[PDB]
């Protein structure tokens, strides 16, 4: 409309209407010029490629993406406590996209002071994917998404894509994909962008921890009308084979008859936190439980989803199981446990084995009078009819939605990392400078913007009676040096931990 | 701040028993791990239990099978329920804070020094 | 059980001296070692934490350095304040926690 | 077909009009497996749940000869009659008599707010013999625990904080139900079998000596059926130990619990009982059952504790062995290694089997004397939510209906005093009460 | 009847390369558990799981069931000479009848770079090969992967297992088998079933 | 309406609408006879009197009186957490309140056993004071309101007022008042009791902490 | 465990008429609500007599929504995680109700 | 705690009241005024605020 007119104003709020919530989030964004304007061939011998299970193979391109696929892009950490302690549940339901005030700048060199200034004329290229016909990246948790404090700049994340591999050269079958082939509106300085979206539909997050195990479901004051095998043998001897029989009740209660059982488990190994406790030796990938893929192992991370200890084992943790979260100011290799946030998922304890521990035990032959009962452990176990489970908790920091991979079928698609699983989810947002020829000669070139995303989120409201109070995420009333969730006194904004979703509590 | 205030202690006959208490103020005593250690008279300091936020318990070897620790939260004190108390018991003990404390949702990594303490109370069998 | 000696079982200063206590371990605890000082009647109080931190509210001249099985607690610009038993314990191997027989300074 | 049964309870009061905490602790069991948490309170409840309630075994006759299939479709529910009784002991003897103006209160949980106790396969139903009075059941529930405490996260239920009705001796109650669509309960045996509804490999060494290495291939026929390909393999298995009726060939030690298969959840072991739908026993053996892997019912006058085999109906699930595996059999067997010139092709056996895509299964079948429905937890996520012990399950289940005495106190004294009054009148009811089922056949 | 139609297409993608390989994940993972050395060296490091390493990356999806099969080769003298045809069969027991596993779950038929080997009876014969579904099915002649058998400690070291079959868990995507062959079958009348669709290829049907 | 009829229901629960919330609460209670069915005269001097700061006047009642003014009578420690951490603010406004379900009985000592029977022609006085005539005692923190735990059966607490003294003696000033003097609805076991309040405006009670 | 209300003592004049130990002051409080049992004689003889009854009270409450713009995370009134022989606000095993501690109303904030 | 407390009794003496027509009335709870300063914790005004009985408290001292 005008270089000097504004395309858009900022929002961030949320409003808290009944049974919804609507969040608002405004970022400024930077976008460099990525490879030069090329598309590159990648791959692990670039690298130097020293590992079969870390061989890949794929192509950068010079587009940028925008990445609002985190909890804290959205809420406040007042709003979650918000969320959290009053709702039994929640799920997104429209989206609402904007992206304006577009500034192009020109960079120039001369000897050593550069210059910088607006070039009013360029454009930038963006489009969505709502046809799904690009390698989807934003189910992956990666870094690059929208700052959780609103005060801060970041610079757009580079896209790329990985494809069929044998070591790190390519397949007949492998694809590659020019994001020049698909329509993208250009846009101005006084152009903008929006587009609007409809999660489909997904079931509700359980915000809750049940106040009930899987196991104590029964009334403690009655017999069963079932009996259980209370003794094989009148006592020591010879030849004192018999059967006897009892009512199940309530003195003993693990022989009672249920009609539910945990769900299923991937064992995990369990590692202590006090450091001298553990083994000495590197048993960190060598001790792994893993799945492999056409010969290639991957890590089972997190895996499927189990509780992280015993009920008062605070210390152990699975070593794969909990996703791993660093704290403001972490670096990237070798960092003490001290620099880490580890979630642990204690809460679904009730209905879902232990991470660390086996599911049970089976029988492993036939008996007789020459042989003994012999039993086995169950490390792992697949899905049996009459399982329940709880799905892996959200975090303020975690990731929302996955794609659900196109394929022949699925089980529970729910996203292992958590989440809300969909065949279309909300679509991948590519942005590109248009390079200005100075042909592989061009002006040094980039933009920025104000980006502000929308989304609508249904409530499901407490109904409990219960009588006495409930656990509440609260923060803490003593003094200290720094307010939590807070900037410092140089500026910097820190999550100081990992906020989960379930305090409120329902029966089983 | 952060006080640290132990009752018990005095006169008891070998083979006797004992109960410490630690009342704490200041702080939110129900995210900390708390400790007893104990400085005979005339000698080094030595520790003796620990309990964690979730109920993690060591003990000295010294020690073990004789005391027991626990924590109530609604009182804000830990305590130590010292059994079978010998001549060697005889020392100042003292309460003191564990400063690790992560939250709720992620595992605390201990840290296993004590930042606070108790100004102690005496135990002397005899 | 590891085991720790302060060199310096008893030291001797004046104020404003420069003064310096060693511990050494059987077995290594990396970097996690920790000092407290205990005047006679008091409870002691923390001074440095992890080897060569160092706690808040305590005074800047305290310092420490150390890894593996030797660490060292120096004192500069000694006061009047600051004579008193030293005490290294080691947060490594647990349980339990070990602590130095102690150090005295005049 | 609708049924229609009346039945006449008693109602005493329990716990002294009082909510108590109970856990192993009061009880004092020690182990950790048994350990638990909860509440009793004052209040009973009805639970119609076993079919014999509704089905005599005339029209159970005539129920499971003629049709493939049944399930039910709506409830009605009458509670009317009501008299209340007060005991007075003088010396010796009690007199009973009428208190005209006492009341009874009862109502349904419509909302599903409270602990969901009637899945638990419990005593205390409607009488199978329609001239039988019974006693009504004691409420209670457990909440979480570790050991013998509570922990944060437990909750306690005031059912005096629920609205109710309050009945005196002219004042009635109903209401009506409708069941939520379930799958028909199949009432039938597959007359084929899994099995007995392209190349494979014959031969791999041509005869006896070193270097005798090939690859033969022959057509699959009805000559050998074992190597046919098929479409669909049968369901999942958690192997159960087998157990003889004759005690002579069992072998001789207690083996009851320790070879038990079982469950653990946050620590503690569950028997796993009876679980995974499977079959009783192979074709030719019925002196075998499975330890855990069956419902087993008392006889008429069965004792509490350490009876012999003739006190009790332990059922056999033979019927599904088409479609299911043998509790106690392995699934089958698997490769656990790679062959080579140098190395011999290993198998071993499984002894348990998740769901595959292609399985097909039965469930377990249902009993004159066995339950009718479950409620299904709430849950993020289940797989086939029908229940172990056999039934319908069901997300909104028939709800519970609750009942007690209204307290009547005796005289207070005559200056005020703020305690609660722990003094009342003793006293009971007794009524009438109807349950109506409407069932759809196939 | 209303069916899913078949998918006729193989993945340019594999499960475990779903990544943007430029960027590093927000999560960590355990990289050491020793300092070095020897005696008394325990520790935990940490580090972002990203582009160098792709292994250890956390992910929302897992390959598919597996049952194993016992690998055969096409070339004869590398085979074990010994009768292994049926001894050496995956097989399921039904009422104490043992049937061969033929043709099995969907599972790739070998390795990428192996196209020697075949499973024993993975395979319809009319030898054909799966190998398309390799990008989100475990291969049939190998393990699905390993599991944790043990707690460690100062004292016992970590334990790992061959996890020979595993049935469905939450997350898992696979494809199902392809059509070269039959067309339709009938899925038996029962209780209950899962993804009925057919083991040698085509539309499972209620009717 | 009859003997046998029961006269209301019992209706126990919090309702959280929007910007509203209704308190429902029923409780049992027992009303015995107080002083004989006599007024009393009562001051210090007959408990002895000690104290000139302690010193009072007075009069005991054979009436009773339900209270319900404190907070744990309408919500349980649910709904007061549900209440103090999503609001700065509340105030009630209506009042709905229903006496039901009566029952008197007749006690009998023969030698040393009691007897108690129902006597089904006996009444119950009950009455409000709405022209606010009466001395009111029910703000002065005193015990005897309705327990905080539903299923508690309670003793309902004995009505008594002061007026001016000297010392223990009245004065020309004091005022005596006979609650029979009031018009009151009677009751036997089929009827019930209710009326209803509006609560005059007050500001919202300010249940929140300045951060400044 | 605190009063709710309290009467206005009828005066010419008060200032800032709500009540010192907590709560909402009315001129025109809930009403007195009295009640006894009529005397039957058997005249200073009568039947020794006591009734009982059901009573029902409802009140209506308004609601005064937070509408903060706060960053940080509120202060809440929470149950404590850990193990305890009894639950708070709960029964013990003889069946006695306790209240534990006081609560008050005061946790989130406001600006000044 | 309590020696931090004067060895005397000044319960009834040391309390703030208010008189009328010649009665000495306590002070309680008085206007309405922060019990104690920021880091004070184990004081309290003496008849400043409401004291409430635990479950089960006797009814003299
Ligand atoms: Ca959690």
């Amino acid at each position: 409309d005008g270089v000097g007119s504004s395309s858009g104003n900022w929002h961030c709020d949320s409003q808290w209407l009944g049974d919804r919530v609507i969040t608002t989030s405004t970022r400024t964004w930077a976008l460099p010029t990525y490879n030069n304007h090329l598309y590159k061939q990648i791959s692990n011998s670039t690298s130097g490629g020293s590992s079969n299970d870390n061989a890949y193979f794929g192509y950068s391109t010079p587009w940028g993406y925008f990445d609002f696929n985190r909890f804290h892009c959205h809420f406040s950490p007042r709003d979650w406590q918000r969320l959290i302690n009053n709702n039994w549940g929640f799920r997104p339901k429209r989206l609402n996209f904007k992206l304006f005030n577009i500034q192009v700048k020109e960079v120039t060199d001369n000897n050593g002071v550069k210059t910088i200034a607006n070039n009013l004329t360029s454009t930038v290229q963006v489009f969505t994917d709502s046809d799904y016909q690009l390698p989807y990246v934003l189910g992956s948790a990666h870094e690059g998404c929208l700052p959780p404090f609103p005060a801060d700049v970041f610079m757009i994340p580079q896209y790329g894509y990985l494809t069929l591999n044998d070591g790190s050269q390519a397949v007949g079958r492998s694809s590659f994909y020019c994001l020049e082939y698909f329509p993208s509106q250009m846009l101005r300085t006084g152009n903008n962008f929006q587009f609007s979206y409809e999660f489909e539909n997904v079931p509700f997050h359980s915000s809750y921890a049940h106040s009930q195990s899987l196991d104590r479901l029964m009334n403690p004051l009655i017999d069963q009308y079932l009996y259980y095998l209370s003794k094989t043998i009148n006592g020591s001897g010879q030849n004192q084979q018999t059967l006897k029989f009892s009512v199940a009740g309530p003195s003993n209660m693990a022989v009672q008859g249920r009609n539910y059982i945990p769900g299923p488990s991937y064992r995990q190994q369990r590692v202590s936190t006090t450091v001298t406790q553990n083994n000495n030796s590197e048993f960190a990938w060598p001790g792994a439980s893993s799945w492999a893929l056409n010969g290639r192992n991957s890590l089972m991370n997190p895996g499927p989803a189990m509780a992280s200890h015993k009920e008062g084992e605070d210390r152990f943790f699975p070593l794969s199981g909990s996703l791993i979260f660093g704290k403001q100011g972490t670096g990237r290799d070798n960092v003490d446990a001290d620099k880490v946030m580890i979630t642990n998922e204690e809460e679904i304890k009730t209905t879902n084995p232990v991470a660390t521990e086996s599911y049970g035990q089976v029988a492993t032959n036939h008996q007789s009078a020459q042989a003994q009962a012999q039993t086995g452990w169950v490390q792992n176990q697949g899905i049996l009819p009459g399982m329940v489970w709880q799905d892996r908790d959200v975090y303020l920091q975690g990731p929302i939605w996955a794609k659900i991979p196109h394929t022949d079928g699925n089980f529970h698609p729910s996203p292992l990392m958590g989440g809300f699983g969909m065949k279309h989810p909300p679509p991948q947002i590519l942005i590109k400078n248009t390079p200005v020829p100075a042909l592989n000669s061009f002006i040094t070139q980039y933009s920025t913007g104000q980006v502000s995303v929308e989304i609508e989120w249904e409530l499901q409201k407490e109904n409990s009676k219960r009588w006495n109070p409930e656990i509440q995420y609260t923060s803490n009333y003593y003094k200290s040096n720094n307010v939590e969730f807070a900037v410092n006194t140089e500026g910097v904004y820190s999550e100081p931990r990992p906020i989960g979703t379930r305090y409120l509590t329902r029966n089983l | 701040e952060v006080q640290l205030v132990e009752s018990g202690g005095g006169l008891v006959q070998p083979g006797g028993s004992l109960r410490l208490s630690c009342a704490a103020s200041g702080f939110t005593f129900s995210n900390y791990g708390m400790n007893w250690v104990r400085q005979a008279p005339g000698k080094g300091l030595e520790w003796v239990s620990y309990i964690s936020s979730g109920g993690t318990i060591y003990y000295a070897d010294s020690v073990k099978g004789r005391f027991t620790i626990s924590r109530d939260n609604a009182k804000n004190s830990v305590y130590l329920q010292m059994n079978s108390l010998r001549a060697e018991d005889t020392a100042v003990y003292y309460c003191a804070r564990d400063p690790a404390y992560c939250g709720d949702d992620c595992y605390t990594i201990p840290a296993h020094y004590f930042d606070y303490w108790g100004q102690g109370t005496p135990v002397t069998v005899s | 059980d590891i085991q720790m000696t302060q060199s310096p079982s008893s030291l001797s200063a004046s104020v404003g001296d420069r003064v310096t206590i060693t511990c050494r371990t059987s077995q290594s605890i990396s970097r996690y070692l920790n000092w407290y000082q205990q005047k006679p009647g008091k409870a002691p109080k923390l001074l440095i934490y992890a080897a060569s931190s160092l706690q808040s509210g305590v005074p800047s001249r305290f310092t420490g350095s150390g890894s593996g099985t030797d660490f060292t607690l120096t004192i500069s610009s000694l006061q009047p304040e600051d004579f008193a038993t030293y005490y290294c314990q080691q947060s490594y191997s647990i349980p339990p926690v070990t602590f130095g027989q102690g150090t005295r300074v005049d």
